[PDB]
């Protein structure tokens, strides 16, 4: 899959994750900034909420 | 040219020519004015660049300020157009001359820019910001300077040498000095310098007119879309240590000394990380580390300073846009995307307002509610929109600036207000958004007049107005084109403003004040009491 790929401090990429799953890391309660994209699955916390998903194509925008 | 080359007293600088419209301009962009705060330096008060031989290259701008970079919408023109446009560093305190080509003989008045971005962004050479086509058209200088945001510029342990705090308004002040020592070698005046500002940007200006080590810096006032006494620009002396220490706790930090020599040694990229992180509850329109109230840069509240303060022989110029509080609904109110025209619920509403009034009773919601709904269409979509931008709006934007004004007014000062009412023909964000957060700026600095952006002919002309509304009041304290319609000063009394649009200067009354009693009278008085 073709997903998007950054941490806090760069722009926005597209990615080949592959066979894997890609996240969305962004702060579970207002103001929700997006703190991070890129492939897998990683646990979230009470700050912050991550959301997984396998396709189509940019799905964690 | 021999007039891209240009002697301060550190030494010698390489400026390059812009093309423009109009004519050309010499520009100057990078200039150090700090000893790069690095390593030991990190949180520190900056101190000034050391004098260097040789010629500093001066064609192209400097490093950003470490920030986190806004990426809710990846390839959206309407957020990315804030981000950072040059590679992140710590190195990075320069500032940026435009001056008219060529050179004047006469001392031509300054206008110095400092922008906005919540205090945790923002750039001196993003393309919005560009100095050429003002300089160009109204032959004035405009210097801008990066500021350190986000935990390198505002976290403070109040009270320790250490982190004191509100060191990147020290960085705009030691700007502001360089300017006063520096300024002639390219024409400018140092006994005319007007600041101007946009959202956290004008909350700056508004402190610097509150803290009297900054009043011999200049003397004019522009404020737009902000105010240092917005609920979001200032934050105590116990909050700020609850939000630093949390901060340190989450990367990792055992004593004051101990906690920033501990904090010193982690990398930019790790505090960034963690920023969000310690805002206390949800909200919209809150940022983590902003100027906080110490006693030293201010040495009481912004509104005790401002009930308190003497304003005889300043002329302020205050306004703010149609559409205040849209851009922020997005980033967490129920309903909010700039995907669809959110036609939201009244479930969706009354959620909302707990969103963008943070830190309430439950029955001052309920206040907040029966003053923002139509009771004859209590439960309308379109309308229940447009109402929770103005919550939103008003609570954080036009009631501080509408108080600011009235004191300020009041109490010395003239003043001048506006509201912009043009939304831009190129304008990237949906339609519901109306006239947003920051979108006047673009016309102030005549982005229109460039060729390879695709503006109208009526907005070229609007923006030549506008410039000369700013420029005028840069000269003389007075944005009237003198002379024959005419803009009246702002007063408590009258509260007379001006809508700026395609359409002639039109003359209305009053900021918002049915609103703003309740932000401003009758809230406090609920809170005090319950
Ligand atoms: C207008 O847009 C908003 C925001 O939705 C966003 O834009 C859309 C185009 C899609 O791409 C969405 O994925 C995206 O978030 C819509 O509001 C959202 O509605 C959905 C349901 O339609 C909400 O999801 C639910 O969440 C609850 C828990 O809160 C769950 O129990 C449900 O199972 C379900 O997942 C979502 O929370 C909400 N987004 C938020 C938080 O703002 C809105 O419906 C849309 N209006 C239209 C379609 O005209
Ligand atoms: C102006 O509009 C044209 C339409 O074809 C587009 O190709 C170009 O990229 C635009 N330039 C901008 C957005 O400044």
């Amino acid at each position: 899959t073709m997903c998007y790929s950054h941490t806090t401090t760069s722009r926005a990429i597209l990615t080949n994750c592959g066979e894997n799953s890609c996240y969305r890391k962004s702060r579970r309660h207002p103001p929700k900034m997006v703190l991070g994209r890129g492939c897998g699955c990683p646990p979230g916390d009470d700050n912050l909420e991550v959301k997984c998903c396998t396709s189509p194509d940019k799905c964690n925008y | 040219d021999a007039e891209l080359l240009v002697t301060v007293r550190g030494g010698r600088l390489r400026g390059i020519r812009l093309k423009t419209p109009g004519g050309p301009v010499s520009a100057f962009l990078g200039i150090p004015f700090a000893e790069p705060p690095m390593g030991p330096r990190r949180f520190l008060p900056p101190e000034p660049k050391q004098p260097w031989s040789g010629v500093v290259d001066a064609t192209t701008f400097q490093s950003v300020c470490y920030q986190y970079v806004d990426t809710l919408y990846p390839g959206f023109e309407g957020t990315e157009m804030w981000n950072p446009n040059r590679e992140l560093s710590e190195d990075c305190l320069y500032l940026n001359v435009w001056t008219p080509y060529p050179r004047p003989t006469s001392p031509t008045p300054v206008l110095v820019w400092i922008y906005g971005g919540g205090f945790y962004s923002g750039a001196s050479s993003l393309d919005v910001y560009d100095g050429r086509f003002l300089v160009q058209a109204e032959r004035t200088v405009l210097v801008s300077m990066n500021y350190r945001v986000g935990a390198f510029g505002f976290l403070a342990l109040p009270g320790s040498r250490e982190a004191p705090g509100n060191v990147g308004l020290l960085d705009q002040r030691l700007a502001l000095q360089w300017v006063q020592e520096n300024v002639a070698a390219f024409g400018g005046d140092p006994t005319s310098v007007t600041l101007f500002g946009e959202s956290a940007g004008a909350a700056s200006v508004g402190m610097h007119l509150l803290s009297p080590p900054s009043r011999g810096l200049f003397h004019r006032a522009v404020l737009q879309s902000g105010a240092p006494n917005g609920p979001w620009a200032t934050v105590g002396m116990g909050e700020a240590r609850r939000r630093a220490t949390q901060l340190a706790h989450l990367v990792g930090c055992p004593n004051d000394t101990e906690l920033v020599a501990c904090l010193r040694t982690r990398p930019a990229q790790v505090l960034v990380n963690h920023e969000w992180h310690v805002l206390p509850q949800e909200s919209v329109f809150r940022f983590s580390f902003v100027p906080v109230v110490d006693g030293d840069f201010l040495s009481d509240t912004p509104e005790a300073l401002i009930n308190a303060g003497d304003f005889h022989g300043l002329q302020v110029l205050v306004g703010v846009v149609k559409d205040e509080g849209s851009y922020f609904l997005v980033y967490g109110a129920p309903g909010f995307s700039k995907d669809n025209e959110s036609l939201i619920s009244r479930a969706e509403f009354l959620a909302g307002v707990r969103v963008g009034v943070p830190q309430v009773s439950d029955l001052a919601a309920e206040a907040v509610v029966l003053h923002y709904t139509d009771w004859l269409h209590p439960e309308d979509p379109a309308r229940l929109r447009e109402a929770l931008s103005d919550v939103v709006g008003d609570h954080n934007v036009v009631c501080p600036v509408a108080q600011l004004a009235g004191r300020l007014a009041a109490q010395g000062a003239r003043v001048y207000a506006y509201v912009f009412e043009h939304r831009a023909s190129t304008l990237s964000w949906p339609l519901w958004m109306g006239v947003p957060h920051g979108y006047e700026i673009e016309f102030i600095f005549g982005i229109p007049l460039d060729p390879s952006r695709n503006y109208t002919a009526e907005e070229k002309i609007f923006a030549q107005r506008l410039m000369r509304y700013w420029a005028n009041f840069a000269r003389t304290g007075d944005p009237n084109e003198p002379r024959d319609p005419q803009w009246p000063p702002y007063t408590a009394g009258a509260q007379q403003y001006v809508s700026l649009d395609l359409r002639p200067l039109e003359v209305r009354r009053g900021l918002r004040a049915q609103a703003c009693a309740f932000w401003n009278r009758f809230l406090p008085k609920l809170l005090s009491a319950t």
